[PDB]
RNA sequence: GCGAAGAACCUUACCAGGUCUUGACAUCCUUUGACCACUCUGGAGACAGAGCUUUCCCGGGACAAAGUGACAGGUGGU
RNA sequence: UUAGUUGGGCACUCUAAAGUGACUGCCGGUGCAAGCCGGAGGAAGGUGGGGAUGACGUCAAAUCAUCAUGCCCCUUAUGACCUGGGCUACACACGUGCUACAAUGGAUGGUACAAAGGGUCGCGAAGCCGCGAGGUGGAGCCAAUCCCAUAAAACCAUUCUCAGUUCGGAUUGUAGGCUGCAACUCGCCUACAUGAAGCCGGAAUCGCUAGUAAUCGUGGAUCAGCAUGCCACGGUGAAUACGU
């Protein structure tokens, strides 16, 4: 598996296991404080009946704390997909194997911020 | 309580800031002197602690002693002919800062339009 | 045992005349390590467009520097020989 | 120099100040503890504005006391 | 726009009691990218509201949408040269959009300490129809009733 | 008052403070890039004919 | 929040005071040759006065000093 | 091994050269057709998002102060050299920004995740002296290696409990650090003290249709030194579009 979303980028290896969704060689409850956040990342493995049947490594770089949660959840979902050609039915249909395209935007010259611009007087 | 009405209800480190003198820093470290934990009530302060506190806080200087000595020396400027003094009097800002516009912390409120 | 680093502003001209060392390395040696990349430094000049006011029109003009470096593994006596006696398009940068 | 590691006067008002009305010309020459009792003229950007070294204005750079921008009221 | 309708997308089903008016007055609650601060907040107030009014929290947050939602909203109409008020019915933008501001836009007036209760307070409040939010909607109403 | 001052940016002056730099083909004062020593104008006016080898108008 | 992608000095075009005239800065010529750099006094320095002094290269050659002008020199105007 | 450190391997990432991919292509309605409304598939769907590119011409629009030039004027001065000074002056009016008026916060400690750039006569580490800004020291580097360089908003605990305050920070006194021949007029920063207006702003007015607005940080150009501005880079991430 592999998946980005926005400047953060999450390689995932997925194996037969207990269930524990290790990332970045620390426990993932220690490493994302807001369980509630996590949640998602479940949903490639509540979509498919898959949810405690493997145990999750993970590889982390970049972006942010919220970067990487669309990333890990898109990571997996292309490597659960991969393991039995059964499961793209339904991941292929949730929105998980797709890759969000949206990422900042360049500064254009003359205005203030990418799309802002200075304030406006006429007279 | 203490020179003056220290507030009654709050701690001994936020309390004692009540001098023209004693602030933070300061405060933190004279309350410290004293040996009272800095979060004990002021309101409830020992009895065998107000009288530590004037031992520490008669070395270092307070409110009407040493503003005295904030009008002596910004009073010997004046005499002394520096531009410094010029400033004073008249109510511009000492430093460098422009008078050109958006300086009123001294020329006391924004005058009638004239 | 020798590195030779690359950095030409075209990618054109450089990866075809590492294309040409890469090739007389294999016959001067079999062990060769080919052509590698590394990353590009940009810079962006962004100088003002009009002679007087209106400051809010410049253009924006930039400077690549395309690398690559190519070494060898176990050389021979025809390394220190063959290397030296070729001459590149101007532009490539060469350092053994 | 406001750093503690230094106190300089011009080239030579000291020198001229330690024989010796006085006239050094340009400014910036903060008057040190071996002056006093012998008036100076620090230039204005025109006109020489006398000022006479007391014991108090010690350490204060020559030029503060004349003023340059003439300002009579509005 | 100047040509024809759009439609919006506001959905995101949140995590604890998955729904979109749990994601929706969650997001009609942050200020400057603050959806952290919110989203803590948004369930310790369900956290009071599921304590001290006993029943679930998602029907005790719901219970307060009848008595929240605007049945009709006081156009301006151009009419003779000048703007008049002309009542209209709301359609579902203008109910679930208006609805949930009335609530935010009315966390002045719980008059509490902090955020976590004061949205708990408000919902109940309205939940037990009265409050100032289910006021706010019997005022715009009450204008509306005028023409 | 101005192709004086060029011989008073090139000669060294009595100190280090006072030298300043100035564009290389005309002595204009201000915006001069030191890796090139042209100032605004020229540096865009050469740029387009093309005498700076590796700069290019970008795009992105 | 405009030229100015850096007004302590410099930049600076402006003021006061103090100083130079083929000129601080180019091309035409002649007499000298590679000219400078350095220390002492005065001055605010700009500049004056003393000394060792700059040992050119191959008749020619680059660079310089000193001697009157053609001229320069204008961020002066449209 | 304390550490990706070591052997070793380019598997994954990633860097960068040559290619594939999206065109209303397919299906349904509608249209005569152009096209329009919807569905599959696909990372991506209707010029996917954004740059560069600005026709014929308008304003006798801006610039003789970037360079160049027609004509005029000064040419022992309207040219040239220095030192000081002004360019920063203040009774006021207007334009663009910065900081706040507090509990979605302050104070204290812990602690986690970036992208893009710059460095040779330059970046300058470790240790040592410091509350301090800094000083001494010199490691590694002509750099995917070393340095600039610990990013802050976020998060987790205690305290504060709706006060012009445990918010705010102007203003001023004293005491200090840096560069520079020199910080008075006139630079930047640090400690202690001092502690002012402000309790969400009248008629009116401005920007933005999605990674957008808002908000929190970082880098570069100019640069002995000095930026709340300018040019770029990322982190958190919304609200509504019935209609002319
Ligand atoms: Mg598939
Ligand atoms: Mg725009
Ligand atoms: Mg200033
Ligand atoms: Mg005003
Ligand atoms: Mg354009
Ligand atoms: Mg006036
Ligand atoms: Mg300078
Ligand atoms: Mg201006
Ligand atoms: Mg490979
Ligand atoms: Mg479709
Ligand atoms: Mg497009
Ligand atoms: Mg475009
Ligand atoms: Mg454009
Ligand atoms: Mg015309
Ligand atoms: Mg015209
Ligand atoms: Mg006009
Ligand atoms: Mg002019
Ligand atoms: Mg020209
Ligand atoms: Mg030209
Ligand atoms: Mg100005
Ligand atoms: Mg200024
Ligand atoms: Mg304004
Ligand atoms: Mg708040
Ligand atoms: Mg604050
Ligand atoms: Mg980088
Ligand atoms: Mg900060
Ligand atoms: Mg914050
Ligand atoms: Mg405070
Ligand atoms: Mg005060
Ligand atoms: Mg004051
Ligand atoms: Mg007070
Ligand atoms: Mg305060
Ligand atoms: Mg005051
Ligand atoms: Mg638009
Ligand atoms: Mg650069
Ligand atoms: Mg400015
Ligand atoms: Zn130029």
């Amino acid at each position: 598996g592999t998946g980005r979303r926005k400047s953060s980028v999450a390689r995932v290896r997925l194996v037969p296991g207990d269930g524990k969704i290790v990332i970045n060689n620390r426990d993932w409850e220690d490493y994302i404080p807001f369980a509630a956040l996590r949640e998602v990342i479940k949903q490639p493995l509540v979509a498919t009946e898959t949810l405690g049947n493997y145990d999750v490594l993970v590889n982390v770089h970049g972006g942010g704390y919220t970067g990487q949660a669309g990333a890990i959840r898109h990571g997996v979902a292309r490597a659960l997909l991969q393991v039995a050609p059964e499961y793209r039915p339904a991941l292929k249909s949730a929105g998980l194997l797709t890759r969000d395209p949206r990422m900042k935007e360049r500064k254009k010259y003359g205005l203030k911020g990418a799309r802002r611009a200075p304030q406006f007087s006429k007279r | 309580i203490a020179g003056v009405d220290v507030p009654r209800e709050k701690r001994i480190v936020i309390s004692l800031t009540y001098i023209y003198g004693i602030g933070k820093q300061t405060a933190k470290e004279v309350l410290a002197e004293a040996g009272v934990s800095e979060d004990t009530r002021t309101r409830d302060l020992t009895e065998e602690e107000l009288g530590k506190i004037r031992e520490i806080l008669d070395r270092i200087k307070v409110e009407g002693d040493l503003r005295r000595e904030v009008n002596l020396n910004i009073k010997r400027l004046i005499e002394i002919g520096s531009y410094r003094g010029m400033r004073h009097r008249r109510g511009l800002p000492v430093r460098g800062q422009n008078t050109k516009n958006n300086a009123r912390t001294r020329k006391g409120p924004s005058k009638t339009v004239a | 045992k020798i590195r030779i680093r690359l950095k030409a502003y075209d990618h054109r001209i450089l990866d075809q005349s590492a294309e040409k060392i890469v090739e007389t390395a294999k016959r001067s040696g079999a062990s060769v390590s080919g052509p590698i990349p590394l990353p590009t430094e940009k810079s962006i000049y962004t100088v003002l467009r009009a002679v007087h006011k209106y400051k809010d029109s410049r253009e924006q003009f930039e400077m690549r520097t395309h690398k690559r470096l190519i070494d060898i593994v176990n050389p021979t006596p025809q390394t220190v020989d063959s290397l030296m006696r070729l001459d590149l398009p101007s532009g490539v940068d060469i350092e053994i | 120099r406001s750093l503690k590691k230094g106190p300089f006067v011009d080239d030579h008002l000291m020198k001229k100040v330690e024989a010796a009305v006085i006239k050094t010309w340009s400014r910036r020459s903060t008057i040190f503890p071996t002056f006093v009792g012998q008036t100076i003229a620090v230039y204005d950007g025109r006109k020489h504005v006398p000022v006479y070294v007391q014991e108090d204005m010690v350490g204060h750079k020559l030029g503060e006391f004349a003023p340059t921008r003439t300002y009579r009221g509005h | 726009p100047r040509k024809g309708p759009v439609a919006k997308r506001d959905v995101l089903p949140d995590p604890i009691y998955n729904s979109k008016l749990v994601t929706r007055l969650i997001n009609k609650m942050m200020v400057d990218g603050k959806r952290g601060k919110s989203q803590a907040i948004l369930y310790s107030a369900f956290d009071i509201i599921a304590q001290e009014t006993g029943k679930d929290p998602m029907e005790v947050f719901e219970q307060a949408m009848k008595n929240i939602m605007p049945l009709l909203e006081v156009k301006a109409r151009r009419v003779g040269g000048a703007n008049y008020q002309v009542p209209i019915e709301v359609r579902a933008d203008r109910r679930s959009t208006l609805g949930l501001r009335w609530l935010v836009n009315y966390a002045r007036l719980r008059g509490e300490k902090t955020m976590e209760v004061r949205v708990a307070r408000e919902i109940m409040d309205a939940a037990n129809n009265t409050g100032a939010s289910v006021k706010k909607r019997e005022d715009t109403h009450k204008m509306a009733d005028a023409n | 008052a101005k192709k004086s001052m060029i011989a008073k940016q090139k000669r060294t002056p009595k100190y280090a403070v006072q030298a300043y730099t100035r564009c290389e083909r005309c002595g204009r004062p201000h915006s001069v890039i030191r890796k090139f020593k042209l100032c605004r104008i020229c540096f865009r006016e050469l740029a387009y004919k093309g005498q700076i080898p590796g700069v290019k108008k970008a795009s992105w």
